[PDB]
DNA sequence: GGCACCGGCAAGGTCGCTGTTCAATA
DNA sequence: TATTGAACAGCGACCTTGCCGGTGCC
């Protein structure tokens, strides 16, 4: 049947992390932007904690 | 392997079901009840209203309280559909020109709260067009809380041309309470308002010629339908039947400055590129619960023909399923093989945060 | 005094020169191609989805044979109903006034 | 870092103009919201949007822009830009729970880029930032001239922009993304003037042609070319204001412009001896008024447009106090004077990169005639005409340029910071050109 | 000359802000080669079928361990509605008319029927030249036929009748000498059957007097087998009338007086073989939105006729009041291309019978079938005397009583001779029927049905046999909309014999064996067929048209000793009761998907 | 020489159309 | 024993893409 078909067509379905771990969590944080005259100002920006690897 | 879930959430009734099916499994009021001095959703919240304050988390088509909205999705997956979202991709519908920030917040919630593996946000008017079987047209979409007119050409909606008539199915219920109070009844409390909503759905209709109707209503016996309340008392309603829907065509009748749905349609077509207009007149599509009154198709055919040039051919498309067209179109879209290339995967969300919805759900 | 030194003129000018010659140029190509792609995706998708929406109404050989079978099922059931009601001698009417 | 997502900077981009005002976010091919600059006024409150302009007792139609394409009504400007940038593009606050019938500063995250006409004066520029920094709590601000953004919307760093707007026709040379000041040339011979030509021409056919705007007809029946109209009119319990009828007639004039009027594109001016005589012999164009009244138009369809190319052709102004257009206000004179504002070595480069903009440039034949006139007045040079836009939809050119500008990474160093403003106040004349 | 160290000390420094070169969206193309779709691929996914699987499974569980008294069977009609429970022997029959207060009666709004120019050049203009010549030729043909059939004819006959009729003059009796006492409806009296509005239906509507203190008008929502748009100001008013009539039939004939209880009942609705899809989708909506019945099911009149009979295969000729229809049924379907639908029936025989006698100086020249007592008189006279039996014809004398409202009863003697056979015989030359206004208003309020996705394509049924009969009246690149509009402009009319053979040839589709089975299987139904010797006469007319079939032709009236009016109803009741019928649209389906679920559920291609 | 528009072509699977064979009914 | 509901096998029509190529800009 078509949903079982291997190769390129179903590359999305086989990639699903069904019943997997929690995704990382996002918070509205703040980023510092600098003008060409050196002045600093703040924009709200999405942020999340890093993803380490030993 | 399991199908994606399709969620069509609105100002009145939320609808939910499986991609591929031709109708939703769950249809329930978008009401959240809280104890005033635990929480409850849908018919359960209406059944025990005495110990609760009720709110709607969606107002004029747009989510306005997220803490309450998340209780509706929780109820939808675990109490209505009986499925765990972490097994399924999700399709959410979205109002025409709702704010950017809302797309980010609904994205945030279905990943971080419900762990769904992949998801997509979709413009309600475009889905309702797919469900009518065409690529190009203008959708008059009219729900409980808002009415929109949306031109779409080759499957792309035209944001600059969208015109929002901010009056809809609740206003026509309130207006019908008001004019029934003038006939000597009384319907002031919520327990009566839910009766008056049912009275629209059974008895109201759109006049073909309002002047002829409101003149001949003086003599007509046939017009005066009777209806039995829960208390067994019988009301009778007469010219109230068509005066209530007429407010779509004359928003002065319920006291606001706006064009009626025929004029807002016409104006929205006329804001489009000159070459496209001939195609839009040939493809006027009706969507949403408020478009369900008998006669509305005909009055829209007439009223837009009166505004358009004599050389145009004007066509109203109003398919029988139109109350759920927005959900049906989502079912179609989520059940094509190509949907797999469209959706945001949880792996993209992890990489990109909620802003990914601006890149992919274009 | 601010915003009038020869250096301020130079930096402002240089920013806008690079911005116009390099960045505007690349982003215009990307914007136009991106739009073309987006419009194509939506055209394709609208075509598939609109076909599917109508597909249920198209007649088929298989659907026609199933429907002929349902009609024949009911027709034999009706004949069996008349076998039973004949073999048990169904009566009907009295018309006194 | 790796703590941030796909998010960068969500600029708002705002483009006021005499006929229409445009707003939306950067990084999109079109503005989300476009409304008539003509606001409504009733019972002491202002009303916005083409869905709201409707017949009511005492309804008066007003515009916050003057025909210099500049703001002349900053109080109304404030309310119109609050309606766009706040009420239609931000999350709504919810109703109180008691009111719903069940129970018995705004812009702090979006910088604003705003569009000015190129002759907009220092005091008007100052008041634009003063309004913004007081009213909405915006983080940072930028103001830029329509010619620059039209050039960016065609992908050109150096260009000659011809910009045939509503209240004004403009020509300007853009080089390395900045306007060459000496080159700026401006003229009334534009979309609004062209409506005056059309009205004059209608009031001077053999039977006079009367325009009755869409709202005054309830119902109509089709009738033959040149026949008397067949319709029945609305009647109102109040006087319709002259201002309202004048705005609701403008839609009918816009249909005639977009679908009947044609620039004479042929060899030489329309009044040259053979051209006018030939034009009367051609197949015409059909048109209908909201009245149902129908007619075929032949030689007039050229003459209403021809006036902006040759002043000799123009009909008498229907307003008797309006000044008639001079030679120096015709499109060829503007172009010739504009280029004579610029160094001779730079002219071939500009002429190779002509960018056309504004809805009056969408007249049938306008690009043809502009190509011919440029050819005959600058022989021996390559002429090439570009539209401003990412799409066939060419109406929003100067907005689109802002949406591209506000999306470039190198641009964000430019915004005048809330802090940078509150320390200085008059920074915007200097830290912007 | 420029330098970075000066700019650093001035506080000027060009900066990327850590941003990407551009934040314009970059879009990847979708790939569609060999795409597939899961939309409505399985019965599990289609709501109408999901619900049926659940219902079947529940009934199997109930077997491991529905009631006909809760099923209502409705069959609408241009004069009569049959309604009853599926439990029952027989339906109750009531006239499908609704009576209400109004400013003017039927009689006061229109010209008299049968149509006459009361001012004009003698009888020839008064009745119309062609009509009078038709009548003359038919009379001659009958005399020739009787003589050829070796039966007596008096050389003069009309002159014995006409001179009696025009000289008789009526007699008045009722104050003193005992008549049948008619009883006019007491319109002032309140309804007892559970409602406030003083509307009337059925026989109690027809017996409202022409003058009463509140003035009353009668409305018929069905005529000639279709929705009666000619008589109605607006669509909404017509839907409200059909709803009021059926509502009052449930309360007044079935006795289902409490509106709350109706949600327990289910409904079988019979429809014609060539339905208007707007009429089907109206009847579904009445039964589910207004009456809120639990389930609705449909069956075609000819399909149902065979279920009443217990026939596997038949040709069903259905002679109504105003419609006549023919189709062939085999293997559990009406054969889609066989369907024929002619716009005449037993009412036209009544009008024509009155009009023929009027021309022959019938005493009551003031008669006008829009007046209620006149209509009832004309129908009674029709049913008493109209006769296709050729042998019993003679000069005969009879009498009738005009019990007009609030006037002493007038008695008329009269004579007839051949009006009694020539008016019925109009089925074999329909040019004598007053077909002049049947087509008036036929798209006035309700449009032709179009496909829901492609609104320039008609979706009403079509049949080769019907188009063959249109071509027979009016010999017949444009759009399907324009072609349908041209066909709509011709009234379908043909001789009855020719219509049958035309139906059967398209049924067989060029196969003499299929013809030779169907032609031996003619089944006649419908009230218009109840005229004496109708079936033998129809057989004889086919035999003398097709010698190649003449020994095999067999025409049977009714089935299994039923009355010809009820066979269709009985059939629809058997379809209700039998176990295998999954054809029901449930209330929950129609609330969800409207008329879309009919296409999923019927036992034919809708 | 890189990259692009436009075109004819070879090719992949899903889908409906055609057909054989089987277990089961009565 | 004739007929049925169903699983299974086989084939062509169809839409869509990548490929090789002519012609062209830069
Ligand atoms: N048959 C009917 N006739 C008239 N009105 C109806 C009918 N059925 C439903 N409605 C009305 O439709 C409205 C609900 O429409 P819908 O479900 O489309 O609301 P919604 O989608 O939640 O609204 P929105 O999309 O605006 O948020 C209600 O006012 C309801 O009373
Ligand atoms: N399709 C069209 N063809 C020609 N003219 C048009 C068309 N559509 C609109 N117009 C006219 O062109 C003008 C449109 O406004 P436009 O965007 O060109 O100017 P603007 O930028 O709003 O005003 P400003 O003159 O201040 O720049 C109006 O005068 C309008 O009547
Ligand atoms: N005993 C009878 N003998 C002869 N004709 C009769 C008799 N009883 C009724 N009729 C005639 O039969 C006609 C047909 O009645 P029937 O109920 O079959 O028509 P209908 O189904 O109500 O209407 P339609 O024409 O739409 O089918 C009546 O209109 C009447 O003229
Ligand atoms: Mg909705
Ligand atoms: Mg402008
Ligand atoms: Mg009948």
């Amino acid at each position: 049947g078509p949903k079982a078909n291997q190769g390129a067509i179903n590359a999305g379905l086989r990639a699903l992390d069904r019943s997997g771990k929690p995704c990382r969590k996002w918070t509205r944080g703040t980023f510092q932007m600098k003008s060409f005259t050196g002045v600093v100002w703040e924009i709200p920006r999405w942020t999340a904690p890093p993803r380490p690897k030993p | 392997e399991v199908a994606a879930l399709v969620i069509d959430n609105g100002s009145g009734m939320c609808k939910a079901g499986f991609a591929g099916d031709d109708a939703p499994r769950a249809v329930f009021p978008s009401i959240v009840g809280r104890p005033r001095h635990d929480s409850y959703v849908g018919d359960e919240a209406q059944s025990k209203r005495g110990i609760l304050t009720l709110r709607y988390p969606i107002e004029h088509g747009v989510v306005t309280n997220w803490d309450d909205m998340e209780k509706i999705w929780h109820h939808t997956f675990y109490n209505e559909l009986r499925v765990a979202p972490e097994e399924h991709p999700v399709l959410l519908t979205e109002a025409p020109i709702n704010p950017k920030s809302n797309r980010e917040k609904m994205t945030q919630i279905v990943f971080e709260t419900f762990n769904a593996p992949a998801f997509y946000v979709s413009i309600q008017a475009v889905l309702s067009l797919y469900a009518s079987g065409r690529t190009t047209g203008i959708v008059l979409d009219s729900g409980d809380g808002v009415t929109h007119v949306v031109p779409i050409y080759e499957g792309f909606s035209l944001p600059h041309a969208i015109a929002r008539l901010d009056m809809a199915g609740r206003d026509l219920t309130d207006y019908l309470m008001k004019i029934l109070a003038e006939r000597g009844y009384t319907f002031s409390t919520t327990a009566e308002r839910e009766i008056v909503r049912d009275i629209k759905e059974k008895l109201c209709y759109v006049a073909l010629d309002f002047e002829q109707e409101i003149q001949t209503a003086a003599q007509s016996s046939h017009l005066e339908k009777s209806y039995e309340l829960p208390d067994g008392q019988v009301i009778t309603i007469g010219n109230e039947r068509f005066r209530a829907p007429e407010a779509l065509f004359q928003p002065s009748v319920l006291g606001l400055e706006s064009g009626g749905i025929h004029v807002t349609t016409f104006n929205s077509i006329m804001k489009c590129d000159v070459d496209v207009r001939k195609d839009l007149y040939g493809n006027i599509v009706m969507s949403g619960g408020t478009t369900m009154y008998p006669g509305l198709s005909d009055r829209m055919q007439k009223e837009i023909t009166a505004l358009a040039p004599s050389s145009m051919k004007v066509k109203i498309i109003a398919p029988p399923e139109r109350k759920y067209s927005v959900w049906i179109g989502g079912s179609i879209l989520a059940s094509l093989s190509t949907f797999q290339q469209m959706w945001i995967s949880k792996q993209e969300y992890d990489e990109s945060g909620p802003s990914i919805v601006h890149r992919k759900c274009f | 005094l601010k915003f009038q030194s020869k250096g301020y003129n130079q930096i402002y000018d240089q920013i806008w020169r690079d911005l116009a010659r390099k960045d505007v140029s690349k982003v215009f190509r990307l914007a136009t191609d991106s739009y073309a792609t987006k419009a194509s995706n939506l055209k394709k998708t609208a075509i598939l989805a609109s076909k599917e929406a109508k597909r249920w109404q198209l007649r088929t050989n298989k659907g026609t044979k199933d429907l002929q079978a349902r009609a024949k099922r009911v027709m034999r059931d009706m004949m069996g109903f008349w076998k039973r009601n004949e073999r048990e001698e169904r009566d009907l009417r009295k018309a006194a006034e | 870092a790796d703590i941030y997502g796909g998010d960068e900077v969500s600029a708002l981009v705002l483009d006021p103009g005499y006929c229409n005002t445009r707003a939306g976010f950067a990084g999109e091919e079109m503005p989300k919201q476009v409304i008539p600059s003509f606001y409504g006024h009733v019972d002491g409150r202002d009303l916005f949007g083409d869905e709201v302009i409707v017949p009511r007792a005492g309804f008066e139609v007003r515009n916050y822009m003057n025909r210099d394409s500049m703001v002349e009504d900053w109080d109304a400007a404030t309310r119109v830009w609050e309606y766009l940038l706040v009420q239609r593009l931000q999350p709504p606050r919810p109703t109180p729970a008691s009111k719903n019938g069940l129970n018995v500063k705004p812009l702090t995250e979006n910088p604003l880029l705003m569009t000015e006409a190129p002759w907009n004066t220092p005091k008007a520029r100052e008041k634009a930032i003063e309004v913004v920094m007081e009213n909405w709590g915006t983080p940072a601000f930028w103001l830029s001239r329509t010619p620059v953004l039209a050039a960016f919307a065609a992908g050109k760093a150096t260009a000659l922009v011809i910009d045939v707007g509503g209240a004004n026709t403009s020509v300007t040379a853009i080089h390395d993304g900045m306007v060459l000041k000496r080159s700026i040339q401006r003229s009334p011979a534009a979309g609004v003037w062209l409506s005056g030509q059309i009205r004059s021409m209608w009031k001077s056919q053999d039977p006079p042609v009367n325009v009755v705007p869409t709202f005054m007809v309830e119902n109509k029946k089709p009738v033959e070319a040149g026949a008397p109209p067949d319709c029945r009119l609305r009647n109102f319990g109040f006087p319709i204001h002259d201002s309202f009828r004048a705005f609701e007639e403008e839609r009918v004039l816009t249909e005639f412009k977009e679908s009947v009027v044609e620039v004479w594109r042929g060899p030489g001016k329309y009044l040259n001896p053979g051209n006018e005589d030939f034009a009367k012999t051609q197949p015409g164009r059909v048109f209908e008024f909201p009245d149902g009244s129908n007619q075929m138009w032949r030689e007039q369809r050229y003459r209403v447009a021809e006036g902006m190319w040759d002043e000799t052709a123009a009909y008498p102004s229907l307003n008797p106090d309006e000044a008639a257009i001079t030679k120096a206000q015709t499109i060829p004179a503007l172009i010739k004077a504009a280029l004579d504002g610029v160094d001779v070595d730079l002219r071939p480069n500009l002429l190779g990169n002509v960018v056309v903009t504004g809805s009056t440039s969408l007249l049938n034949g306008f690009n043809d005639r502009l190509n011919h006139e440029l050819t005959n007045m600058y022989p021996g040079l390559k002429i090439k005409l570009h539209a401003a836009g990412l799409t066939s939809e060419r109406r929003f050119g100067a907005w689109i340029g802002g949406s591209i500008l506000a999306s470039l990474g190198t641009f964000h160093q430019m915004w005048i910071s809330r802090k940078e403003y509150e320390e200085n106040g008059a920074g915007i004349v200097e830290k912007r050109c | 000359k420029v330098s970075e160290r000066v700019l650093a000390r001035e506080g000027l420094e060009r900066t990327d802000n850590g941003m990407r070169q551009t934040s314009w969206p970059e879009v990847q193309p979708i790939n569609q080669k060999n795409y597939y779709t899961d939309y409505m691929k399985r019965d599990d996914q289609i709501l109408s079928l999901r619900l049926q699987n659940e219902a079947n499974r529940e009934r199997l569980v109930k077997t491991a361990q529905m009631d006909p008294s809760k099923i209502i069977v409705i069959h609408p009609g241009s004069q009569n509605l049959r309604i009853g429970f599926a439990s029952d022997a027989l339906p109750k029959t009531i006239p499908m008319v609704l009576g209400t207060q109004y400013s003017q009666t039927e009689s006061e709004m229109h010209e008299a029927l049968p149509r006459r120019q009361f001012e004009g050049r003698t009888m020839e203009q008064q009745y119309g030249e062609e009509w009078v010549k038709k009548y003359q030729k038919m009379c001659s043909d009958l005399k020739v036929t009787m003589r050829a059939n070796k039966l007596k004819v008096l050389p003069n006959s009309k002159d014995l009748v006409v001179n009696f009729n025009r000289r008789t003059e009526p007699e008045i009796i009722s104050q003193h000498n005992d008549p049948l006492q008619v009883e006019w409806t007491n319109v002032n009296k309140a309804p007892e059957d559970g409602t406030t509005q003083k509307v009337f239906i059925g026989q109690q509507a027809l017996r409202i007097a022409e003058d009463s203190s509140p003035k009353y008008k009668l409305w018929w929502p069905i005529q000639h087998g279709w929705l009666n748009e000619d008589d109605y100001p607006t669509r909404a008013h017509l839907f409200d009338d059909l709803e009021m009539l059926l509502d009052r039939a449930l309360r007044r004939e079935l006795g289902l007086t409490k509106k709350a209880d109706w949600k327990q009942y289910s409904c079988v609705i019979v429809i014609p073989d060539l339905y208007d899809k707007r009429y089907v989708e109206l009847l579904l909506h009445l039964c589910i939105e207004f009456f809120d019945l639990s389930r609705v099911a449909f069956i075609q009149e000819s399909m149902a006729a065979t279920f009443g009979a217990g026939y596997t295969q038949a040709c069903v000729v259905d002679v109504g009041a105003q419609k006549t229809s023919i189709s062939c049924v085999e293997d559990g379907l009406v054969i889609e291309d066989s369907r024929v639908n002619l716009k005449y029936g037993g009412y036209d025989v009544t009008e024509t019978f009155i009009k023929m006698m009027l021309y022959d100086n019938f005493p009551y020249q003031d008669i006008n079938l829009r007046r209620r007592h006149d209509f009832l008189l004309a129908e009674e006279l029709k049913m008493k005397y109209c006769t296709l039996s050729q042998a019993n014809i003679s000069v005969q004398a009879f009498d009738f009583h005009l019990r007009a409202p609030n006037q002493p009863t007038r008695k008329y003697q009269f004579k007839f001779y051949d009006e009694v056979i020539l008016a019925p015989m109009g089925f074999y030359d329909p040019s004598i029927f007053d077909n002049s206004t049947k087509l008036r208003g036929r798209r006035k309020l309700i449009d032709r049905s179009y496909n829901a996705y492609d609104v320039d394509m008609p979706d009403d049924p079509t049949s080769s046999a019907q188009l063959a009969i249109l071509a027979m009246v009016q010999p017949s690149q444009r759009s399907a909309k324009e072609i349908a509009a041209e066909r709509d402009a011709v009234l379908p009319i043909a001789p009855l014999d020719v219509a049958i053979l035309t139906s059967i040839q398209h049924a067989a589709k060029g196969d003499e064996k299929k013809v030779r089975e169907l032609v031996g299987s003619i089944m006649v139904v419908g009230g218009g067929a109840k005229i004496p010797h109708f079936a033998p006469f129809l057989e004889e007319k086919l035999k003398i048209r097709r010698p190649d079939l003449a020994d095999r032709i067999l025409v049977s009236r009714s089935a299994r000793e039923m009355d010809e009016q009820v066979v269709v109803w009985k059939g629809a009741s058997v379809f209700a009761k039998l176990s295998t019928n999954d054809s029901w649209v449930t209330n929950y389906e129609y609330k969800m998907l409207g008329s879309r679920c009919i296409y999923m559920k019927l036992l034919w291609h809708y």
